[PDB]
């Protein structure tokens, strides 16, 4: 909705559009009154449900900038705030490109180098871990929410819009994409920040790989696309979920669902057919480290949000201590 | 030729 | 007890029949006129042609501001008259984009020639009226000015701000090809393939 | 066969002021304006239509006696009155004057 050329506030000329991400405009522009230096400004959509939620996720990134004030959590930090022809102005620092720019960049199916792959799950993990110090669950781990620097060396978490409370965790099937999705949350179980461990997992297994984790069309499919690399569902995950009528039988059995007339296939055992050491796959070292990352994602995208890797776990690995 | 019609007399009005 | 509320009036209106749902809504017009959705609700339990002319016409001459009373009124009469109520809809509401489409596609080319121009003069971040004017030119005789008015409003909305999503842009190629207008659609559809090596 | 129909639907609301007519058809030097809160429009006079080779004001001479007395005092007639001598004195049938 901005224009180049015309000035945000009477102190920030906004100079290049990055484009709308998802419901807000992104653009770069340099602030007059900071001796020329580029900044990121964010214009939220002019609807009031739209405004409470940039409202909200400013609120978010002032409680992670009051949380970590040397910014050593792999956070993005946020400048201030304004307003502009009635719309919310967020101010924050600016950035080159995101993870999926640069998964793109690096060519199909090719991927990224195993010590940026390793320096980029330990910034996710010490972004889960302000998260959870912050109690606050972000639920939008994703490449295309995860912006890099210029030289790719370090990470930071944005995208903040559709973070929640841990305290309201609300049932619903409105969490994030199936790309990232969380089985609890697919089956309509409790949330937690686990689930934000799992999304960072499968955004890792996406940025080594250069593939997608669970490409599924729906819940069903991606409930199917995680039974076929972490196993078979529990009975005590199964019965705690709210969902779990839809996904699966009364005696327990997956009913996968199917087109061609809608056609539905019950399963009483499911076997794991997904391979984790044949894919994202050389010398001894990085097959070493894919081996250690293939061990920490079968020990982080585990079906069980108890039996899941927590933060500090993940961050004393083998595969991020190298 | 002045040709009456509904909508120019409610733009009219 | 509530008086000058839109969705109490609405409300009544759902619930009692039609024969009291139109002192109803005579009453909420004379309690709080200029209400679209009271209008709206008026016109739609008339189950005429004269009366709901004759509601829109009301509508109209109370608040000539409102984009749906326009929608309405211009739905349900002739199609010149639809034409002729979309004019005096353009020229009270110049943001509206879809009535500025809805009368260049219900005339000839040289008036929509003239509506896209504008709509291009008043809104120029819209990137329907392009679409639109697009499609009025290849639905005419002329068959390669298509690519030099795609090319034009890339250029305007590189201009203006309006950033290339290449989302909405395979939509509206996708509703021109279900249209008959593939010429423009297989434009829209390369110029979102060149915004959007191996991968 | 016979069928109970609506006799108020098909009736005109309006009655006396019911226009069967969508449109007006308006003389060429006859436009309209708006000045101040109201629309005056105008219809100048038209010129009547020209007489024919034999077509003219018919005296009362041309007029029987069973017609002259009750035109007393009207030397001539109208165009009307004369275009239509014949089918209102001579003739005995049905007229239908859309004067």
């Amino acid at each position: 909705r901005v224009n180049i050329g015309e000035v945000l506030d009477k102190r920030y000329n906004v100079y290049g559009y990055t484009g709308q991400g998802v419901f807000s405009n992104v653009v770069r522009a340099r602030d007059n009154a900071r001796a020329n230096q580029e900044v990121a400004v964010k214009i939220i959509r002019n609807n009031e449900l739209m405004q409470k939620t940039g409202l909200k996720e400013l609120e978010f990134l002032k409680k992670l900038n009051d949380a970590d004030p040397d910014d050593k959590f792999h956070c993005l930090r946020l400048f201030r705030h304004f307003y502009h022809k009635q719309h919310l102005c967020l101010v924050f620092e600016p950035l080159s490109m995101n993870l999926r720019e640069v998964l793109k960049k690096y060519g199909k199916d090719v991927g990224l180098h195993i010590k940026a792959v390793r320096s980029y799950s330990q910034q996710l993990f010490l972004a889960l871990k302000l998260l959870k110090r912050c109690n606050i669950l972000h639920a939008d781990i994703k490449p295309d929410n995860i912006l890099v620097n210029e030289s790719k060396t370090i990470l930071k978490l944005c995208d903040f819009g559709s973070a929640s409370h841990v305290a309201d965790n609300d049932i619903t099937p409105y969490l994030v994409s199936r790309f990232y999705r969380a089985p609890e949350i697919i089956i309509g179980k409790s949330y937690d920040y686990g689930i934000d461990m799992w999304s960072v997992g499968c955004t890792l297994y996406e940025l080594y790989t250069g593939k997608i984790l669970f490409p599924g069309k729906t819940n069903n499919h991606m409930l199917k696309l995680a039974m076929d690399l972490k196993g078979k569902m529990p009975n005590k995950m199964i019965r705690k979920g709210v969902f779990k009528d839809q996904h699966f039988d009364q005696n327990l059995n997956f009913m996968y669902i199917e087109v061609d007339r809608e056609k539905v296939t019950v399963m009483s055992t499911i076997n794991p057919t997904k391979d984790l050491l044949a894919d994202l796959i050389l010398p001894e070292d990085q097959r070493k480290k894919v081996h250690q990352l293939k061990d920490l994602l079968d020990q982080i995208l585990m079906l069980d949000p108890a039996k899941r890797i927590s933060i500090n776990q993940a961050l004393q690995h083998a595969f991020i201590q190298e | 030729a002045i040709v009456f019609n509904a909508t120019s007399e409610f733009c009219r009005t | 007890m509530c008086p000058k509320s839109e969705d109490v009036w609405l409300e009544a209106a759902r619930l009692q029949p039609g024969d009291t749902a139109k002192a109803v809504v005579a009453q909420a017009v004379r309690h709080l006129p200029q209400s679209v959705r009271i209008y709206i609700r008026a016109a739609e339990l008339e189950t005429d042609i004269r009366a709901k002319k004759r509601v829109l016409r009301k509508a109209l001459e109370h608040v000539p501001n409102s984009v749906r009373l326009w929608k309405a009124a211009v739905e349900l009469e002739e199609p010149e008259d639809a034409r002729i109520m979309l004019s005096r809809a353009v020229e009270c509401c110049p943001t509206s984009v879809e009535l500025w489409l809805a009368l260049a596609r219900l005339e000839t080319y040289e008036n929509a020639r003239k509506v896209l121009n504008k709509a291009r003069e008043n809104i120029p971040t819209d990137r329907h009226i392009w679409i639109t004017a697009a499609k009025l030119e290849e639905a005419n005789g002329n068959t390669q000015m298509v690519e030099k008015i795609i090319d034009r409003a890339i250029t305007s909305l590189r201009a203006n701000g309006v950033e290339i999503n290449r989302e909405q842009w395979i939509q509206d190629a996708e509703e021109c090809d279900r249209a008959g207008s593939v010429a423009t659609c297989q434009a829209v559809m390369r110029a979102v393939i060149g915004i959007g090596e191996e991968d | 066969p016979r069928q109970v129909l609506d006799l108020e639907d098909l009736v005109f609301t309006q009655g006396s002021h019911f226009m069967a007519n969508k449109r007006c058809q308006l003389p060429d030097g006859s436009f309209r304006r708006q000045r101040k809160g109201y629309e005056e429009v105008h219809v100048p006079a038209l010129k009547p239509k020209p007489f024919g080779s034999e077509e003219q004001l018919l005296p009362v001479e041309k007029l029987p006696k069973y017609a002259q007395a009750g035109f007393e005092g009207f030397k001539t007639l109208n165009r009307i009155q004369s275009k239509l001598y014949r089918a209102a004195l001579e003739t005995d049938e049905n007229l239908l004057l859309c004067a």
